[PDB]
């Protein structure tokens, strides 16, 4: 019931204060937003009344919708800067097929899980090229390159990675592809038939060569980040978890807590959540992946359109987790320090007027900076 | 020099077009689809028919297809030019997506606007502000530019 | 080779070591290593213009002691 007080406390504070739980003075936000947003001011005319509109347009006091920043703020509040920094040093563990290692990493103590989810950023394009033509720095990145004597992959960093093909195979595939359009095309075209022509057989064979070689090339890049608070419970059949998350260009942690999606996903139960999380990484069906992604990571209400049509999850996903312990008194003390900071520097009879006063202070600092500079 | 993907996409789209979406190519440039989307039911755009152009780049399907609303429409996601602000067309385009998915997303966005992280100007601020008269000004735009 | 700085609205300044050859996605991976933020969410602004994922640092005329801005909203 004390870890439950921790959860209730952080939920209430995020819901009522948005970005103010970061403990950062409004003046700093205003000044740095003025420093980044001076090029957007109209350079002519009465610009004081013209910087008024750029200050009004600003959303500097709105909480971040970067999921990584939200996870960082949650870790800060729950572990202090020190325990957060030490949690940073821990290594992620890839989730198992059944998610059993995660549930085995959840003893009946106040726990914090941090999850990083990766896309498989495999190359989707190929191009014939001659070794004289090839310059890795300027060439297109994350792209397969077919040469007369070599088949390489130019990765996301610009490192040429050989695909273990002989000059005979490469010469055959290079000369078999004659059509001028297929000189710079895609790797896995559904409408290509290998038995129709020799060129399309070449393209299919190259596609499968790359598809097999990528199976052991680290194409994983991070696409999502969230946290999970699992408090201690009286039993084991009443214990529950609460996922905390923002989503890039979708919603803030504030909006997540407002729609109570933490409680909705807590109703799934520990095993109920972990099973879906593991299936997300193990499945091959694109729409099963899409529906689980939308159930778990969408803002409340948009579960059924989050990953449909164009946002369909076609890339294989992988879930990684790290777990540490939460001392409820440290978390409550951090939250109390944030609350006293807010009440002392931004007074008011309710959190809402305090948020507005914070916004006004930020806007005034931004105005003073933009004025003293122009 | 049209890839068989383009012509077989066209053949499967004529063999199966979207209800309410009529896409058929013209001959001076076969990469051009005179697409027409009528306003879905229960929408402020219902009863109107919005003509759009869909241009396949030569880099299709590596590059996303250009789609532009010819008709003017009051919506918090298309601008004055009619450039639809699906994030498909600039970044998050992949060859797994096709013309039919682009048209599907355009129709769905017509049935469900998004004015909170949008591209439109006073349209978007007035949509998040006052949904009622925003919907109704969209209704009037429909009755003016989309009925004939 | 080269030191660059990345500042954010929160006031935090982080220091990366890169080369002009380094792709933007490599800088995003370094920011991930130092701050745990997924690259798919980082916006990098130099001289008021987004840095695009296919390009490199030398494409944006980014040289030594330069300062970039990590935008984490939309």
């Amino acid at each position: 019931k004390t870890g439950l007080h921790v959860h209730e406390k952080i939920k209430h504070m995020v819901k009522n204060y948005g970005t103010m739980i970061t403990g950062i003075p409004a003046e700093i936000l205003g000044q740095n937003e003025a420093e980044i947003s001076v090029g957007y001011v109209k350079k002519m005319g009465n610009m004081k009344e013209n910087i008024a509109e750029v200050v009004r347009k600003s959303e500097m006091t709105q909480p971040t919708n970067s999921a990584g920043k939200a996870s960082n703020e949650v870790c800060d509040l729950l572990l202090g800067t020190e325990g957060a920094s030490e949690f940073e040093k821990s290594s992620y563990q890839v989730l198992s097929g059944d998610g059993s290692n995660l549930k085995g990493s959840l003893p009946n103590k106040n726990l914090l899980v941090r999850v990083e989810m990766d896309r498989f950023n495999a190359p989707q394009k190929y191009q014939k090229i001659k070794r004289e033509e090839f310059n890795p720095e300027t060439a297109e990145k994350n792209k397969i390159y077919l040469l007369e004597d070599q088949l390489v992959y130019l990765d996301i960093f610009g490192k040429v990675i050989d695909l273990g093909q002989t000059s005979d195979t490469c010469h055959r595939l290079f000369n078999a592809i004659t059509t001028p359009f297929y000189q710079n095309y895609i790797l896995y075209d559904e409408y290509i038939d290998p038995e129709e022509s020799a060129e399309e057989a070449a393209m299919f064979e190259m596609g499968e060569i790359v598809k097999a070689k990528m199976k052991n090339i680290d194409c994983w890049t991070a696409t999502h980040s969230f946290t999970i608070f699992v408090p201690e419970s009286d039993s084991e059949d009443t214990r529950t978890l609460y996922p905390y998350q923002a989503y890039w260009t979708s919603h803030t942690l504030q909006q997540w807590f407002s729609g109570d999606k933490d409680e909705k996903l807590s109703r799934l139960g520990i095993d109920g959540y972990i099973e879906k999380l593991a299936l997300l990484g193990t499945t091959t069906d694109s729409k099963i992946r899409s529906s689980i992604y939308g159930e778990l990571f969408s803002p409340p209400g948009k579960e059924h359109v989050f990953c449909t049509g164009m946002n369909e999850k076609f890339s294989p996903l992988r879930v990684k987790f790290k777990v540490t312990e939460v001392n409820p008194e440290i978390a409550l003390q951090n939250l109390e320090e944030v609350q006293e900071f807010i009440d002392t520097n931004y007074p008011g009879e309710n959190a809402k007027d305090q948020c507005e006063l914070y916004k006004i202070k930020a806007q005034e600092a931004m105005t003073k900076q933009l004025e003293m500079r122009l | 020099g049209l890839p068989r993907r383009i012509i077989k996409e066209t053949q499967r789209l004529l063999a199966e077009p979207v209800p309410g979406i009529k896409a058929e190519p013209d001959e001076s440039n076969a990469r051009y689809f005179h697409v027409v989307i009528a306003g879905p039911q229960d929408s402020p755009f219902e009863g109107g028919t919005f003509k759009l152009e869909l241009f396949l780049p030569e880099e299709y399907p590596m590059a996303a297809p250009k789609v532009r609303f010819m008709t003017k429409i009051y919506h918090p996601n298309v601008d004055k030019l009619g450039r639809i602000c699906l994030d498909i067309l600039k970044d998050k385009w992949s060859p797994a997506l096709q013309i039919r998915t682009v048209l599907l997303s355009i129709q769905a966005l017509l049935s469900a606007p998004n004015p909170d992280d949008p591209l439109a100007n006073d349209v978007a601020e007035q949509w998040k502000t006052n949904e009622a008269q925003a919907i109704e000004t969209a209704r009037a735009w429909t009755r003016l530019y989309a009925m004939n | 080779h080269m030191q660059i700085f990345v500042k954010t609205l929160t006031g935090k300044t982080i220091t990366l070591e890169v080369e002009p050859s380094d792709t933007i996605e490599n800088v995003k991976a370094k920011i991930q290593d130092k701050e745990g933020i997924p690259p798919d969410q980082q916006r990098l602004i130099f001289a008021g213009k987004q840095l695009e994922d296919g390009r490199t640092l030398s494409d944006y005329n980014i040289q030594k002691e330069s300062t970039l801005h990590l935008v984490l909203r939309l």
